[PDB]
């Protein structure tokens, strides 16, 4: 009555018999952008139920050896259905999301998840190692789009600070043992009330194992984690071209 | 006018964002009730579930028996202002005589404070803040002189003209505020207010400030925004003629008025550079002290 | 007073007491804030809330 | 006298032992009463938890 | 208070709220000026007004 | 005023008279203090109290 859920949005409907409720973050649900804080002055476009929908867009394998993984937001949807093509030929966009992750194993196996949404996720290189080249993340490792991008140091989050603290943040866990899934819905999250869907990436989702998948030789070794997530309240303005970046 | 009904009773449009927690006052820390033995089945405070992402909610009543405490220790201490109206060294300029930066008694600095660990820290706590600010400038020679020499301090906003020299027409300052001082009066002291075009500045811009495509050339760009960058501050000696002394400035900010959004994981590597979260990737070191074994002190 | 209200904090949930000598409220001093708390807002953000009492996930 | 609320609040010194059964009058044997089929879910008398 | 009215402003069309503390008002702060506009004296200062929606010609 | 009571003797039997400018009280001049005393506390703190006129042991 806690585990079991029902997700409908648009055509879309997800179920899950073994969930740990809801987070809603920083307690607050989506919302469209009132008459004061708007600034800009076209009337908006607020497409509905075909931008407002759940998006399965990626799966990663869960190994022993995985060091985890991110994906911005909205890069991920940039290039997927009717939202990205809103999305490209406005030049203002902003919206909520649903975000479910799903990972199911057996009653053998055994491991942990942190899923967590981190607003403003800058990444940060090496600098050479030697911390005297101050390099640059490429735009394929700030905006990995749909494929997201795989941590090279995740105990400082490739950005010099500690995981340790990520529960700061809206998060679940995926702990095999408990639960198959987690569900996140985050609320637009900026200091403007609109913004380039292509040139800012609102907040980065990271899906980490702290605590090692692991299983005995026979178990079906293969254990897929998908992304699925939502728009909520997607406002579009400033119509012009369609433009990818 | 409208009739389809899925359009009237529509929610497109609530702009009343619906919240699921509120504030109370809290001026100390909270009490101890008495509580007493429980022999109960069906009651389990003590059991959570950490995976919902909640933090526990057992208190101290419900894991042992305990007294009464009336606990008036005061919140006052913690609170925004409090942790941040403090003033601290955000930057430095140097006007020596023969030298290899500024030898031609005039210097440039660029408004922005994260060259300072201590500060920097600090703020970086937090994604979001808005606030007013006091600055503080402390001039000096670099044995910590006090010299009969007078300077003029020029705030050059984005898109006025920045001095090039000592004897610049900008320092005609019509329109920029400017401070004139001798290093003999006390510091220098003024209130600055809010000036980004955003609501609130950020320590963290996961994106680029234009479009286009984003090669090699351009990955300096990375995470910069203009919503932060407030402009120059500039200083010169008041003169036609190089100054007799070498002159150092610090200078000191304390917020006030603060209001700050989304908290963050706390830096735990050395900074490196000004502009981005880079971290020395063959000095990655644990966050804190570490021992020999996890069965011993 | 008569002056701007050009603070950073105009328009806050808490209300603060302040000095000031200027037009211009935003060089008024710190002064005392409100001591208002919202925990929740980080710790518990859950949608159906829980009891202590119970058992979390059932 | 007393102040500390703990002690105000204690049980210490209950002497009155609190029973969970009492006794009935029992002269006879219980009788029987008339009982039907019963085809039901959730009603299950027969299964017990020793 | 009781200071002579010889400030620049003695006599205009907007109120000025300024401090002081000689006899010559002209003596005082700049202060908070009156915020009103009156942009048609030199956008639009024709005799015969037209509307938006009309043809400005005819 | 409307200030922090922060000062050392914030809820002491005797009240104090002082200045201050600050928003914290500690920040506050000494003052004048509540002239009373009790002498008896170490002169005479006996359980069952002898008079004067009387031989104390009896
Ligand atoms: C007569 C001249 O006196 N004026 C002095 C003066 C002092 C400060 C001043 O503006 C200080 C603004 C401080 C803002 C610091 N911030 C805002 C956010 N930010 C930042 C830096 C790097 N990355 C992201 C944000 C910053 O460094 C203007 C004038």
């Amino acid at each position: 009555s806690d585990r079991v859920a029902q997700l409908t949005i648009g055509n879309s409907t997800i179920t899950t018999q073994e969930a740990a409720n809801i987070i809603v973050g920083y307690g607050e649900w989506p919302s469209y952008c009132s008459d004061s804080d708007a600034t800009a002055v076209d009337k908006p476009t607020r497409p509905d139920v075909s931008v407002n929908r759940f998006y399965t867009l990626d799966t990663k394998l869960w190994e022993k050896s995985s060091k985890g993984w991110y994906w911005k937001f909205p890069d991920v949807l940039t290039e997927t259905g009717v939202f990205g093509q809103n999305a490209q030929f406005h030049y203002l966009y902003r919206s909520g999301f649903c975000i479910h992750v799903q990972c199911n194993a057996s009653k053998f196996h055994q491991g942990a998840l942190l899923v967590a949404v981190l607003p403003e996720y800058v990444i940060g290189t090496v600098a050479g190692g030697t911390g005297t080249e101050d390099t640059h993340p490429p735009y394929k490792q700030t905006q990995p789009g749909a494929d997201g991008f795989e941590l090279q140091h995740p105990y400082v989050l490739d950005a010099g600070i500690p995981i340790s603290q990520l529960t700061v943040c809206p998060h679940q866990w995926i702990n095999l043992r408990t639960n198959n899934c987690a569900t996140i819905i985050v609320p637009y999250i900026n200091a403007l009330p609109f913004d380039s869907a292509l040139n800012h990436c609102n907040f980065g989702l990271l899906v980490v194992p702290i605590s090692p998948l692991d299983y005995d030789q026979g178990a079906t070794p293969v254990i897929p984690i998908t992304i699925t997530l939502a728009p909520m309240c997607s406002e579009f303005a400033g119509l012009r071209q369609a433009v990818t970046q | 006018g409208d009739r389809v009904a899925d359009v009237i009773e529509s929610s497109i449009g609530d702009s009343v964002s619906r919240a699921l927690t509120h504030a109370l006052p809290a001026p100390t820390g909270q009490n101890t009730q008495v509580s007493s033995h429980r022999l109960d089945t069906g009651k389990v405070p003590a059991l959570q579930a950490a995976e919902i992402g909640a933090s526990s909610n057992a208190s101290d009543e419900s894991m042992i028996e305990t007294r009464c405490v009336l606990n008036s220790h005061s919140t006052a201490e913690t609170t925004l202002d409090s942790f941040f109206s403090r003033a601290g060294l955000v930057g430095e300029i140097d006007l020596p005589l023969k030298g290899t930066t500024n030898p031609n008694g005039y210097a440039n600095w660029d408004i922005d404070i994260t060259g300072y660990a201590q500060m920097r820290r600090k703020v970086e706590l937090f994604t979001y803040m808005r606030f007013d600010a006091e600055f503080t400038f402390v001039a000096c020679t670099p044995t910590g002189e006090v010299v009969p020499q007078l300077l003029q301090y020029m705030f050059v906003p984005p898109g006025a003209p920045k001095p090039d020299s000592r004897e610049s027409l900008a320092w005609q300052t019509a329109t920029n505020p400017s401070v004139f001082v001798k290093l003999s009066d006390p510091p220098a002291q003024v209130s600055v207010p809010f000036m980004s075009p955003a609501s609130a500045y950020q320590w963290f811009y996961d994106g680029y400030p234009t479009f286009g495509e984003h090669k090699q050339e351009k990955d300096l760009e990375y995470g910069a925004c203009p919503n932060n960058m407030m402009g120059t501050f500039s200083v010169r000696t008041v003169g036609t003629s190089k100054s007799k002394y070498p002159l150092v400035v610090r200078i000191y900010m304390r917020m006030k008025h603060v209001r700050a959004w989304i908290p963050r994981p706390m830096r735990n590597q050395n900074y490196l550079f000004k502009a981005n979260p880079n971290y020395a990737g063959n000095s990655i070191k644990p966050t804190g002290a570490s021992r020999t074994a996890i069965t011993t002190l | 007073s008569h002056e701007n209200s050009n603070s950073a904090t105009e328009g806050s949930t808490i209300n603060y007491t302040t000095i000031n000598y200027y037009k211009d409220s935003y060089a008024a001093t710190a002064g005392k804030q409100s001591l208002k708390q919202d925990p929740d807002k980080f710790a518990n953000p859950v949608k159906d809330i829980f009891t202590e009492m119970a058992a979390p996930l059932k």
